């Protein structure tokens, strides 16, 4: 029922854009935190980014900040990012995440790294470099 | 965009809005029924707009009457926030057909259509939750509709009438039919008018508003099975003698309606002399703490709780209670609280649970699977770690069995693991079941010491004696009061007490068995229960066919009270 | 005055996982009790002091939805159980549904 659809991606030169959208068809959890995550060949799997479901309260990454853009529409259901200024180093392969917040001390706190519910298939970024 | 303005003027309803409450068949008949309706009488808010608040409340029912002949009145939007915060409904009614949508969508300030875009309405949603459509005929005269929502069921209905050149609701009456039910759900509590406007173009409209009450009608079916007569229950004296008779004619004579009582006005209630202040400065912090192995345990009773100031007393993040709640800890009263206290590893707080598995919870401190309690454990890097290692707390590591629930340990012995007796030496399968734990500054957070307090709460299986101090209700005097005095439920009149109750009575009865003096459990007093004045009320009418009049008469009470 | 039956079974063997099932909620707190056959969905920051709670999970201030915890090693009470009710509603209209009596 939930499924996890990505597109967009491609070998561009070093300092492009890219424009990259996950789409997430069926969900039906009120309060989650879908995750994104990037692993170059040879290297662990890390979070990138992330902002809250229910206002948007933004983070980023110390790699990635500033540079990295994000933007949550919930007409699509879908998360679009924007991505310019592109090093070498940014080449991996990058997954879009999903899962639930968690619900401890009486609050509601969005959390991302491990322990995340579903994956997508995920693209390939090159950069010629 | 605002270009609609309104104003209101007001009305009496007369005697209209009565429909066939069920779907059965009757003839010559005067039945009885229980339903919403608008009362006789009532006060109906012309509004007449011209080109604003149109977030009309909606209640339990609505009755919508129109005389305009251009069709200018069209659809009805429902909802309860109209927001995108709350669900709401999106009906829809134009010239043959009926659609909603229902989810969070948000509303602006003129719901008006340009005319025939419902943007100006909704915007958007997390994936709507439900869409539906119907498919009516829809088609100098007056139009009458009657929208409510019963148990989740919204029902439509509608009367069509002729009426002459006039200005004002007529006399008659005229039956309502039903058109349309569906069942949404919700929590409606306003909804809004619709209109036609062309661009754009003024505009000029009126309609009246009345809301439905529940009340008690009789009705009257004719030889045909038409309804051509209605009285309410609740309007006059004449109208509940009516009513009680079942007839439309009262005859000369005198009747008895009902009965009135007074209503008693606040309610009041009881709790028991405590005036003991329970002592958690002691337990929460005394520069010291037992063992995970010899965990100290307090008993706490005959005192007043305030959980507020535990705050106060320890540097914790949040309160771990499963048979209550945290909030709820100053209303219910226990007999006996139980406080546990002992310092753990950081890691095996995990292991303070109910229904636990490992080292501390089979060998150290066990806990019953129905424990109805909290648990509170905060850091304690700070005391109980030095640079050197602490080493004066200790913690059991082998035992023959597990431990029972609320059972400690404090035999120190050699634990033997083979076949020949440890003889008092610990050589060849000999072990010492007591570890001394290791503390320091620079250990991980899972290794840091841990001061943990378990509180325990007995039910009211004996007179309780541990609770929160809210007074009896500042006892009131020479008041019909409501009361739930130690779970007796009722009503009654309090007054001063002239009888000398014994040193230890609480409750005290008369010839009935019913109680006639009383004691309070915040303050020894002695007080006087009466029962709040009452009676039967007549009414004297001469015949119908003579004169409307009545006369009211209350049976048995002074002429002063009334 | 309910009338209709209700089937339930425990699905411990499908709800239940090593790691611990989280994918059900409840709600702990409400200002006012439920009427019969009503949910609630809306989700916001339960408010107990006399403060605003401004979004912040912070004192006096707490979250109605708690996550319930689903494993296949839990006691029975604890195990997850699925649970089907049919309600009918009688005749009061044209009745719609019943068994294949022939005509
Ligand atoms: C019923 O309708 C009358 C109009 O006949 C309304 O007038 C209100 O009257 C009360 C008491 O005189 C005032 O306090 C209000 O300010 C009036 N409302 C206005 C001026 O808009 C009113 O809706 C009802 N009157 C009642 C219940 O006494
Ligand atoms: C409907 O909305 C009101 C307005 O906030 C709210 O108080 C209520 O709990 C909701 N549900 C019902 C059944 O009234």
């Amino acid at each position: 029922q939930v499924q996890l659809q990505e597109s967009g991606g491609g070998l561009v030169q070093p300092g492009g854009s890219l424009r990259l959208s996950c789409a997430a068809s069926g969900f039906t959890l009120d309060d989650y935190a879908i995750g994104w995550f990037r692993q170059a060949p040879g290297k662990e799997r890390e979070g990138v980014l992330c902002i809250s479901a229910s206002g948007g309260s933004t983070l980023y990454a110390d790699s990635v900040k500033g540079r990295f853009t994000i933007s949550r529409d919930k007409d699509k259901n879908t998360v679009y990012l924007q991505m310019n200024s592109l090093k070498p180093e940014d080449t991996a392969v990058y997954y879009c995440a999903a899962a639930g917040r968690l619900d401890l001390g009486s609050g509601y706190v969005c959390y991302g790294y491990y322990g995340t519910d579903y994956w997508g298939k995920g693209t390939q970024v090159t950069v010629s470099s | 965009v605002n270009l609609i303005t309104r104003t209101q003027s007001y009305t009496n309803s007369f005697t209209r809005g009565v429909y066939y409450p069920d779907k059965v068949f009757r003839s010559s008949v005067l039945h009885s029924t229980q339903d919403l309706f608008l009362p006789f009488f009532s006060n109906v808010t012309w509004f007449h707009a011209i080109h604003d608040n149109p977030a009309l409340p909606f209640n339990d029912g609505v009755y919508f009457a129109s005389t305009e002949k251009s069709n200018i009145i069209r659809g009805w939007i429902f909802g309860t926030t109209l927001d995108s915060k709350t669900q709401s409904l999106l009906i829809v009614n134009n010239a043959t057909n009926v659609v909603i949508k229902v989810c969070e969508f948000q509303f602006c300030n003129d719901p008006f259509l340009d005319v025939e875009s419902e943007f100006r309405v909704y915007s958007s949603a997390n994936n709507c939750t439900f869409e539906y459509v119907s498919q009516p005929f829809l088609m100098k005269n007056l139009r009458e509709f009657v929208f409510k929502n019963i148990d989740g069921y919204f029902k439509i209905y509608s009367k069509h009438t002729p009426i002459n050149l006039e200005r004002d609701l007529p006399q008659g009456f005229s039956a309502l039919e039903p058109l349309v039910d569906l069942p949404i759900g919700i929590n409606i509590t306003r909804f809004q008018t619709l209109l036609a406007l062309h661009r754009w173009t003024a505009g000029a409209a009126a309609y009246y508003v009345g809301y439905l009450q529940p009340r008690t009608f009789l009705l009257k079916y004719n030889e045909n099975g038409t309804i051509t007569d209605a009285v309410d229950c609740a309007l006059d004296p004449l109208s509940e003698t009516k009513c009680t008779l079942k007839s439309f004619t009262v005859e000369k004579g005198i009747y008895q309606t009902s009965n009135f009582r007074v209503q008693p006005t606040e309610s009041i209630v009881r709790f028991p002399n405590i005036t003991n202040l329970c002592p958690f400065h002691e337990v929460f912090n005394a520069t010291t703490f037992a063992s995970v192995y010899a965990w100290n345990r307090k008993r706490i009773s005959n005192c007043v709780a305030d959980y507020s100031v535990i705050y106060n007393f320890a540097p914790f993040f949040a309160f771990k209670c499963y048979g209550v709640s945290p909030t709820k800890l100053n209303d219910l009263c226990f007999t006996n609280v139980y406080a546990d206290s002992f310092v753990i590893r950081g890691n095996e707080v995990s292991q303070i649970a109910p229904g636990q598995t490992g080292n501390i919870a089979d060998y150290n401190y066990k806990l019953p699977d129905d424990f109805t309690g909290c648990v509170i454990a905060w850091n304690s890097n700070k005391l109980d770690s030095k640079p050197s290692g602490n080493y004066n707390y200790l913690y059991r590591l082998f035992r023959k069995s597990k431990l029972k629930p609320f059972e400690r340990d404090i035999s120190t012995e050699i634990y033997q693991a083979g076949n020949k007796p440890c003889n008092g030496v610990a050589g060849p399968n000999c072990y010492s079941p007591l570890q001394s734990y290791g503390f320091r500054p620079t250990y991980g957070v899972g290794h840091q010491p841990y001061r943990v307090v378990v509180l325990s709460f007995e039910l009211l299986h004996a007179p309780a004696t541990v609770c929160g101090p809210k007074k009896s209700t500042n006892l009131v005097k020479n008041k019909c009061v409501n009361f739930n005095f130690n779970g007796l439920t009722g009503t009654g009149v309090l007054t001063e007490s002239n009888k000398k109750f014994l040193p230890f009575q609480q409750f005290g009865r008369d010839i009935a068995d019913t109680t006639d003096a009383v004691r309070d459990p915040q303050t020894l007093e002695i007080l006087d229960i009466t029962p709040c004045s009452f009676g039967g009320v007549s009414v004297i009418t001469p015949g119908t066919n003579t004169s409307n009049q009545v006369a009211v008469l209350y049976q048995g009470v002074n002429c002063t009270e009334v």
